[PDB]
């Protein structure tokens, strides 16, 4: 009966899943080894984080990293999915049915739910890539895991996307909107209502010099040095030594009339700002606050990459070369004082449109600032999946999908004669942990909403076509009711291409469980 | 599962319970014993609660809503501590019946929306209506004084501290502007309020600085590295090969110190200080220049300093510029303290100062030191925020009151939510009576009865027990106090009770 | 060994813990049955908590008070011992949580006994007697609810009706006004006259026989009419001319007397009924003879033994015959019954249920005195209360605003006095399967702004006697929903339960050899 | 001693299922025996559920009141006692997760099982079909299933003659809408008890209406046919009949008022005498004394049915006849059932999984808190004729499968050979149960079930 231990080892790791969807869920506090404390409310995140030491728990952890890869949407409904599908099967085990016709029972349901996914679309996103539109994308992303956020980060995240989107329509062979071009930056200080939408990244450190910001002209130029700013010499070795104090003053003068030469011939091609990703010597600076350069320094190499298709700009591998072909240009560049602290940011105005945007966080609670943190990381994949496959077709979401496919699943198993019938049943009642799970977090009642959902889309009407209303979903109450209420009034919607991806991936990952009959292991 | 929760309860409860005594002026101390095995005593819940470092993941959300509370207001870190917890112990026997904490966490910011309008209509904006300048700081000074040692002797100290906080702007004040050092022996009213800054007198040892300390005009100026020739701790070793040689070996310093000796002459600078310990040699040539100097300066003493003439530090004495000197009004140096300690008075642009305490022991100044910082807060928040509550009970008792009504108008499970919200709310009023000696039974159930008459202003004398208004007693809270608390505690009430699981690792 | 301190104090919650437990799924109707299983093997099925509590074998000094506790109440009183136990259970479990708030157990059972006494007073201000006869029903939902088990219930509409109006009037002075119901009354018959739903209300007393020989009128005398009990036949006399001589002078003290009504329990001859005919007396044939014992109290009259007492013989005219207005007999199908009324001083009636056979009136019958059962014990105390958790919801928001009248260290007894009471409708309701936490929490607010403007004298929606309703899953008056207790009833069980639960606290010692 | 929360439920659940899960192989002709572990040297090898149940000791009081319905079951009908209590241990198994997992209360689950025994009771009715309770052929038929493949089997012919006599004896056909439904007060036990006399023959053998007594006349010349005998328990009677012994003195007293003196006669006969009589006895049909046998008779009988009497039953000797009353009392079991319906019911399972079919397609439409526990009772229903899949040979997971789909398209009388193991048509192959057995199988399995799931608690006390 290890096959059955083997359920009851994924089920003590279940339940910490079915407090993790839905509005109840709560970011878990895991120590590292190193002294590091790493919070996040994602349950993908979490799952790398977490040490695993069953196998059988790593197919299902292997195959919610799928759904964030991908998607990166809809992680919380692959591995709840694929838990209760083995809850469902252990009565068929018990039973005496063989777990091989359990596997193709999935199968033929599979097909049969993919085939009904196209008819199920309520309404088709027109990708206007509008403030207003992608409101109701956003929504439900934010949704399930930070309350009473959700109206203020709505605003601040539907902006950004706008701003790194060109303008085209009915165009999906170049694609434009990326993974990275979505940054999330957090300070100390500030709130939720303050805080703003940048169209470039954002940099927290100190300019390091007395210039604080440049001018108002247009088309600033940047350049980005990947040498250090010191006199050129031999690149192997090339250490500077003083054997006697008659060469002091030779080797001093030296060093500052060679940088202030370099300096002179790139101030006169208009080069505003100077990048150096490496260190700065101390004579350096006091050259560049007479010419009104701006000083900044990115170590960072990650960050190097993503200034290159804003401006343009290109990384140079020697110094005092500034080739005008590769130079960048940004409209307005400025430094003002946001979360307490004055610091330089990277913006624009009008042209040179930048495919990389960076949200500002502002909040005087230090566990809640990593969570929104977090939170919009699932919601940058969520504008990924408005490409080509299936990204304008969006399905009703709030437990309503889930209660849906129970009476068209049901319908085809008395359809199908055979011994399929004990799979395709099954099928379609493990859907009904997703109502129950909204139910039992938020502290209703079993004997009450669980029945009313049942007659919501369970109805008798003397004709054909369908009618009244199908839209309603679990309904979280939060002040009172009666019943359950119509989903299309707040406008929460799933996607096609996260509800269709997360199927076939929970198919596959309980697959796997019920195939294995025997884990041979031994000590490391 | 279900056992997590409670247990995650009972472990804050022991955080708790130490940190009741603490509420109050008159409250028990913590003694805390850190790794490095310095004592500290203090009644300040911010940095008490910093030296527990409880490995519970819970306990560390009590720690990040102290940080917030010491920086955003710096008042009430012990109340909003104990407000947060008291929700999750009456919270416990209501999760046993079946009750799910979800419904329980969102009643708790139900009466949030309640409380923040309460507050508003509790706010009374009140400056020079039948008050004045002299009068605001005068009545409110003697208040914290009251029930100490230094009551009888506040007479004095109300004037002094009055003319603390007109020495610095009314639009930025804080109280790290203003020192307060130990001063072993002598009487506690003989104290004095000083605008600039005194040393430690470390020097026990006798035998030279002769000098009239009575100067006119002192010029200061700031030294960076440390300038001296006799050493007490080091020593110089010198192997040649000629006998006549072995003097000249150590005088290679001589040259270009000995230029540095005149070039304060040619400056005229009447006060040198240094972040090092300074020999005798500085001493030497200041003697006929009339030039003070002190050594062995702490860093956050020098820092006053250049705030204080407003000048500037530099490494050597060659290149200094003119602008980097300043100079007071008068320096005087006298035996308060039966010692001798430096001081600076009449600068203008100092923009701090520095409270000197006595007493016949250090451990009596300790209590008054934490005793004045609480009037000083008072006035802190006084000046930028104009919105002043009736505190010390007062306004904690009326939340509780309309709470208890709104819950019956409230049909649902809420209704038992907001009456055990407004029931915990009793803690704070209880613990007050409780650490000050009184009974918290008789005095919470006769505080009810006037408390229904429609007098909002009704308060808990803290000197005699009886009831009554804290409008005579001039006790005075500000109202960020109450909308920043009411904030923090439901916020890290909702957060401890929905955690189903504790996953620590190890390594 | 002897033990003291708070080990002792936690040894009684634990101990009454376990005894409410049982009592718990017990409480009310909707209560479920329980096994008593002993060393011996045997056990039993029982749905009463009080017979459970009995046999209940507990070995604790707080514990063996709640059986003599739970036998007081069966003596007297004889119901809710079941809610007696569960009072006085929550009431420890309180108390002992006010030891680390330093609360002395004497001002805990001061501010009990305070309480207790101007408890009763509240109570008494909203007691009121049977009322809402016009315009409104009452009695009509309460054997309604009973015989919703039978086949009657579907009829018991039409038939409560008849019943309420006939035991309204049977209410009698008895002795200097008592105005007690009898515990038996109102003979109900049964026949085969149309459907059952036909039945028809007869105000007075009926009697199922028939009048034999038909040549006798069936209506005579209107204007005044003495009926004759006689449990002496008028049939000639056997052992086991003289006998023929006997009867003769039997019936001539008969037609002299002025009886136009007779009543034989053995029979009439046909010698004695000739001169019945020229007289219009309506004679009798096999008479019952427990339905002739009740009509002597019905008409005022005596049941005679016999005729030959001492050594006269007579009938004792005018001495055992009652005042009666008109005796007329009406044609019914299958048997035929005889109507009576207007008696000297009856106030009784007979309800006669005519229904489709036999058969299914045998079990309406019997459905109908133990419906009348709840009827009459109802109505036996003049002053009632309503029930179903009215007592303990009103009383707890009373008591909130009353524990500040009084203060001085006795409020916070008072207080978990008040919210003790809530322990009742919430372990009834969940039997009920519905959820206790929003029928008690809803509950608080309908009373809320009851008692705001009760003392105002002025109410515009405010009403009182919010109940809670388990059948149906929703909050009625249990006054028009059927449910009524009397007021001794409930005054008794709490004040017992107090009695029983001081004498628990004052223990702080147990010494065990 | 007491065992509360949720602990409690589980331990009710296991106690009667425990002994329901062993006794699954006593169900069916198929039946495989069962051996039991007594102390002593003997052991039980019979496969009778009632024998096996009173030999097992059991611990928790849940199953003690599973053995008492056995015996009440065993009273009524002759066979099916097996089956009541698996019926009833498999509901509280398909509704363990129910009340543990999903956390129901066990009153809804107890109110939706008193709303499915309705349901359950309306499709058999349909399902069954009429039956001709007048031909005395088809009744012999009926009988036939309990007399074969039993020592009887040589005597069949003889005796589903005489078990239709001794039915149509008992019975009388009576109803009407003014007094009701008398159900025609059948009694097994009282009026139907036999009495063994040894010698004689099965075939002459018949069943005489009234009390049988050994017991001759006390006088040696009287006359032995009275033409209006008068019966007289103890007016001029033509008979006097003594419960106790009469002395010789008694006899010339009451030899000149013309009847005879009977003594030595039993108590426990005097009530039966009241029905052919009515003393607390004019129309006396026969007074014949005629010896036989050589054992001298009395006839009490006359021309009219009480509906009591004592069965005289003969035959070879007293050994045959021992066997013959076991046989016989389980045979009119099934002519009664007969009697209470013109309707006969599938077996093999047929009518098991009648009601599963419909139970679950009618609890779609009612769309409330109940249909989740029904889904749980369909799936009761379906064990039972699953469990003589077991003992079949057949693949108990193709076999429920292939035959709850012909229920949608053929009729519901197709039930599981025995002998084949494979689906088959009962109606057409001759295989016949009677419905009265499956109401008392579904009801008093359900009513069962109910009170086990309302004791929360065990409480441990004199």
């Amino acid at each position: 009966g290890q096959i059955i231990k083997s359920i009851a080892a994924i089920r003590e790791l279940h339940q910490m899943c079915l407090t993790s969807m839905g509005p109840c869920g709560r970011n878990k506090i895991i120590v590292n080894h190193l002294g590091k404390i790493i919070i996040t409310n994602d349950a993908a995140t979490m799952l790398r984080e977490l040490d695993i030491v069953h196998p059988a728990v790593k197919v299902l952890v292997m195959a919610t990293e799928q759904q964030k890869i991908d998607m990166g949407d809809g992680t919380n409904l692959v591995m709840i999915l694929a838990g209760e599908l083995l809850n469902v099967s252990e009565k068929l085990i018990s039973m005496g049915l063989s777990a091989v016709e359990i596997i193709q029972g999935y199968n033929m349901a599979r097909k049969f739910t993919l085939k009904e996914l196209d008819e199920m679309v309520v309404g088709e996103i027109t990708d206007k890539n509008d403030k207003n539109e992608l409101l109701k994308m956003i929504k439900p992303v934010i949704s399930s895991k930070k309350y009473g956020s959700e109206d203020i980060l709505s605003e601040l995240v539907s902006e950004a996307v706008s701003h790194v989107l060109p303008v085209a329509q009915q165009a999906g062979e170049i694609p434009y909107f990326n993974v990275d071009s979505i940054r999330v930056v957090k300070i100390m200080g500030g709130s939720l209502s303050n805080s703003t939408v940048i169209k470039g990244m954002v940099f927290n450190r100190e300019p390091e010099g007395h210039v604080k910001s440049l001018s108002e002209d247009k088309k600033h130029k940047v350049a980005v040095f990947t040498c250090p700013l010191d006199i050129a010499n031999t690149e192997t070795k090339g250490t500077v030594l003083l054997h006697n104090a008659q060469e002091m003053l030779d080797f001093s003068k030296g060093e500052e009339k060679q940088i202030d030469a370099m300096m002179k011939e790139i101030a006169d091609m208009g080069v505003e700002c100077i990048v150096a990703g490496a260190g700065v010597g101390e004579l350096a600076l006091h050259y560049l606050n007479r010419y009104g350069i701006l000083v900044l320094k990115v170590p960072s190499k990650f960050e190097l990459r993503r200034l290159c298709r804003v401006c343009g700009a290109t990384p140079l591998p020697r110094l005092g070369a500034p080739t005008p072909e590769e130079l960048g240009l940004v409209e307005t560049v400025k430094t003002m004082e946001i979360g307490g602290d004055r610091v330089t940011v990277f913006k624009q105005e009008q042209g040179e449109i930048s495919r990389t945007s960076t949200i500002i966080l502002r909040g005087a609670t230090q566990n809640n600032l990593d969570d929104i943190e977090r939170a919009i990381d699932d919601g940058v994949a969520a504008v990924k999946g408005l490409m080509k496959p299936s990204g304008g077709k969006l399905l009703p979401g709030a437990g309503a999908t889930e209660i849906e496919l129970i009476s068209r699943i049901t319908k085809y198993g008395e359809r199908t004669p055979g011994l399929l019938q004990l799979a395709i049943k099954q099928f379609a009642v493990a859907f009904e942990v997703v109502p129950r799970t909204l139910a039992e977090t938020a502290g209703l009642d079993v004997n009450e909403v669980l029945p009313n959902l049942y007659a919501a889309h369970n109805v008798t009407e003397p004709g054909a076509v369908k009618t009244d209303h199908l839209y309603k979903g679990v309904d979280i109450d939060g002040e009172s009711d009666e019943g359950v209420k119509d989903i299309r009034e707040e406008n929460i919607y799933d996607m096609l291409a996260t509800k269709k991806f997360a199927i076939n991936v929970a198919t596959e990952a309980a697959t796997t469980v019920l195939s294995i009959d025997q884990i041979i292991m031994a000590k490391k | 599962g279900k056992g997590q929760i409670i247990s995650n309860i009972n472990a804050c409860v022991a955080v708790q319970e130490a940190l009741k005594p603490t509420l109050g002026p008159l409250g028990s101390d913590i003694l805390i014993v850190t790794s490095n095995q310095k004592t500290t005593i203090s009644n300040d819940g911010a940095t008490i609660l910093k030296l527990l470092d409880v490995v519970h993941p819970a306990a560390k959300t009590l720690v990040d809503i102290s940080r917030a509370q010491d920086a955003e207001v710096g008042d009430g870190t012990t109340s909003v501590t104990i407000l947060a917890g008291e929700l999750m112990k009456e919270a416990k026997p209501f999760l046993e019946e079946g009750i799910s904490s979800h419904l329980i966490m969102k009643g708790y910011r139900k009466a949030v929306s309640l409380a923040v309008e309460k507050i508003n209509e509790l706010a009374v904006d009140i400056t020079s209506e039948k008050s004045s300048g002299r009068e605001l700081l005068e009545r409110c000074a003697r208040t914290a004084m009251s029930s100490k040692l230094i009551h009888n002797n506040a007479d004095f100290f109300v004037k002094m501290c009055v003319d603390a906080v007109l020495s610095l702007d009314r639009n930025d004040l804080d109280d790290k502007l203003i020192g307060i050092k130990k001063i072993p022996g002598g009487a506690m009213e003989e104290s004095l309020f000083i605008n600039g800054v005194a040393f430690k007198k470390t020097f026990s040892y006798a035998g030279f600085e002769q000098q009239p300390k009575k100067f006119n005009n002192p010029k200061i100026l700031s030294l960076n590295v440390e300038l001296e020739l006799k050493a007490e701790k080091d020593n110089a070793e010198v192997r040649v090969e000629h006998v006549e040689d072995y003097q000249a070996i150590v005088d290679a310093e001589w040259q270009l110190i000995f230029e540095k000796l005149r070039q304060v002459e040619e400056t005229g600078a009447n006060i040198v200080l240094s972040k090092l310990p300074i020999g005798d040699l500085a001493t030497q040539f200041f003697a006929d220049r009339n030039i003070f100097c002190a050594g062995r300066v702490s860093a956050d003493d020098m820092n006053r300093v250049i705030q204080a003439v407003g000048g500037s530090i530099q490494s050597t004495t060659s290149d200094i510029k003119p602008e980097h000197l300043g100079t007071c009004a008068l320096f005087e140096e006298m035996q308060i303290g039966s010692e001798r300690y430096n001081l600076f008075q009449g600068c203008p642009q100092a923009k701090t100062c520095t409270l000197l305490l006595r007493g016949g022991a250090e451990q009596v100044i300790a209590e008054v030191e934490r005793s004045l910082h609480d009037a000083i807060m008072i006035v802190k928040r006084a000046l930028q925020n104009k919105l002043i509550v009736a505190g010390g009970g007062a306004t904690e008792m009326e939340v509780s009151k309309c709470l208890r009504d709104y819950s019956k108008t409230i049909a649902g499970k809420q209704q038992m939510i907001i009456n055990a919200f407004a029931k915990a709310l009793e803690v704070i009023p209880r613990q007050l009576c409780e650490n000050a000696g009184f009974d918290a039974i008789e005095i919470l159930n006769k505080l009810r009865l006037a408390h229904s008459k429609g007098e909002k202003w009704y308060g808990v004398v803290f000197e005699t027990e009886n009831i009554g208004d804290n409008f005579a007693k001039f006790v005075w809270e500000p109202a960020l106090v109450k909308i920043n608390a009411l904030n923090s505690a439901t916020e890290a009430t909702n957060l401890i009770l929905s955690v189903d699981e504790t996953i620590t690792n190890k390594g | 060994e002897k033990i003291s301190g708070d080990d002792i104090r936690n040894q009684n919650v634990l101990a009454t813990m376990a005894v409410a437990n049982v009592v718990k799924s017990s409480l009310g109707p909707v209560g479920l049955d329980k096994m008593l299983v002993d060393d011996i093997g045997d056990f039993t099925v029982t749905n009463d908590g009080a017979t459970i509590l009995s046999l209940l074998d507990v070995q604790h000094p707080a514990g063996k008070i709640l059986v003599e506790l739970a036998q007081q109440q069966d003596r007297e009183i004889g119901d809710g011992t079941t809610s007696v136990v569960i009072i006085a259970s929550e009431l420890l479990k309180r108390a002992n949580e006010l030891v680390k708030n330093k609360i002395h157990p004497t001002t805990i059972i001061t501010g009990f006994r305070v309480a207790l006494r101007e408890a009763i007073r509240f109570i008494n201000e909203v007691l009121s007697t049977s009322v809402d006869t016009l315009g409104k029903e009452t009695l009509i939902n309460i054997a309604k609810t009973s015989m919703s088990s039978k086949i009657i219930g579907a009829d018991s509409d039409f038939f409560s009706n008849m019943v309420v109006d006939a035991l309204l009037a049977v209410k009698t002075q008895n002795s200097k006004g008592e105005i007690k119901y009898p515990v038996k009354a109102v003979n109900v018959l049964k026949a085969h006259g149309k459907s059952a739903t036909e039945s028809l209300l007869v105000p007075g007393y009926a009697l199922n026989c028939t009048v034999a020989s038909q040549a006798m009128p069936k209506r005579i005398a209107g204007g005044n009419v003495k009926i004759a009990c006689l449990d002496l036949n008028l049939q000639k006399a056997r052992m086991a001319k003289r006998e023929a001589g006997i009867v003769l002078e039997r019936v001539k003290k008969i037609i002299d007397a002025g009886a136009q009504v007779v009543l034989t329990t053995k029979g009439i001859d046909d010698l004695c009924l000739k001169e019945f005919v020229e007289a219009k007396i309506m004679g009798v044939r096999r008479c019952k003879k427990e339905d002739l014992r009740r009509i002597a109290r019905a008409t005022g009259a005596t049941l005679v033994s016999s005729m030959s007492n001492l050594e006269g013989e007579e009938t004792f005219e005018s001495s055992y015959l009652g005042l009666c207005d008109e005796v007329v007999q009406a044609k019914f199908s299958d048997d035929e019954c005889i109507l009576i009324k207007g008696t000297s001083k009856h106030s009784s009636s007979s309800i006669i249920l005519r229904g489709a056979n036999d058969y299914s009136l045998d079990e309406m019958e019997r459905s109908l005195h133990d419906s009348l059962s709840v009827v009459k014990r109802t109505l036996e105390s003049g002053n009632v209360v309503p029930g179903g958790g009215c007592v303990e919801a009103a009383l707890n928001i009373y008591l909130d605003n009353f524990a500040t009248t009084v203060g001085s260290r006795e409020q916070l007894a008072i207080a978990e006095f008040a919210a003790a009471l809530l322990i009742i409708p919430k372990t009834l309701a969940v039997n009920a399967a519905k959820d206790s936490s929003e029928l008690v929490a809803k509950l608080r607010s309908y009373h809320a702004a009851s008692q705001m403007a009760k003392p105002e004298d002025v109410k515009r929606r405010s009403y009182r006697n919010y109940g809670l309703d388990l059948i149906r899953g929703k909050i009625v008056d249990e006054i028009h929903a059927g449910v009524l207790e009397p007021t001794i009833s409930k005054v008794k069980s709490l004040k017992s339960a107090l009695e029983a639960c001081v004498a628990i606290l004052r223990i702080d010692t147990m010494i065990t050899v | 001693e007491r065992t509360t929360g949720r602990q409690a439920q589980i331990s009710n659940i296991t106690a009667a299922k425990a002994v329901a899960d062993v006794i699954r192989t006593c169900l069916g002709p198929k039946a495989m025996l069962k051996m039991l572990l007594d102390p002593m040297g003997g052991l039980v090898l019979t496969n009778d559920g009632h024998a096996i149940l009173r030999e097992i000791d059991v611990a928790h009081p849940a199953a003690k009141s599973m053995l008492e319905l056995s015996r009440t079951q065993d009273e009524e009908v002759g066979d099916g006692t097996t089956t009541v209590i698996i019926l009833a241990g498999e509901i509280l198994a398909q509704c363990a997760p129910y009340l543990i997992e999903k956390n129901i209360h066990p009153v809804i689950i107890i109110q939706a099982l008193k709303k499915a025994l309705t349901d359950a009771l309306e499709v058999i009715k349909q399902v069954s079909k009429p039956v001709d309770v007048e031909n005395d052929a088809a009744m012999k038929k009926l009988i036939q299933a309990s007399i074969g493949t039993k020592y009887v089997i040589h005597w069949s012919e003889k005796m589903c003659e005489l078990a239709l006599d001794a039915v149509k004896t008992v019975r009388k056909d009576l109803g009407q809408t003014v007094e009701g439904e008398p159900n025609f007060e059948i009694d097994i036990k009282r009026y139907v008890r036999v009495e063994k006399i040894p010698g004689g023959d099965v075939l002459d053998s018949r069943v005489l209406k009234g009390v049988l007594l050994n017991k001759d006349v006390v006088h040696p010349k009287m006359s032995r046919h009275i033409e209006n005998p008068r019966v007289v328990l103890l007016v001029r009677p033509t008979l006097v009949i003594t419960e106790k012994g009469v002395s010789d003195l008694a006899q010339h007293y009451l030899l000149k008022g013309g009847c005879s003196v009977l003594r030595r006669v039993k108590k426990s006969d005097n009530n039966r005498i009241a029905r052919v009589t009515g003393a607390t006895g004019t129309n006396c049909g026969l007074f014949k004394v005629e010896m036989i046998g050589d054992e001298y008779f009395s006839f009490l009988d006359n021309c009219k049915e009480p509906k009591a009497c004592t069965i005289m039953l003969r035959g070879g000797s007293k050994d045959i006849l021992n066997e013959i009353d076991r046989n016989l009392q389980d045979a009119m079991a099934v002519a009664r059932n007969v009697m209470l319906s013109p309707s006969l019911s599938p077996g093999g399972g047929a009518t098991e999984m009648a009601v599963s079919v419909k139970l679950a397609e009618k609890a779609k439409q009612l769309e409330g808190i109940q249909q989740w526990p029904y889904q749980a009772v369909a799936d009761a229903m379906e064990c039972i004729p699953r469990t003589l899949i077991q003992n079949a040979g057949g693949d108990p997971i193709r076999l429920l499968s292939q035959l709850r789909a012909k229920h949608a398209q053929g009729n519901f009388t197709t039930g599981i050979d025995g002998d084949k193991g494979k689906i088959v048509d009962m109606v057409s192959y001759g295989i016949w149960e009677p419905e009265v057995i499956k109401q008392q199988s579904v009801k008093t399995a359900i009513e069962s079930a109910c009170l086990l799931l309302r004791v929360d608690d065990i409480v441990s006390g004199v």
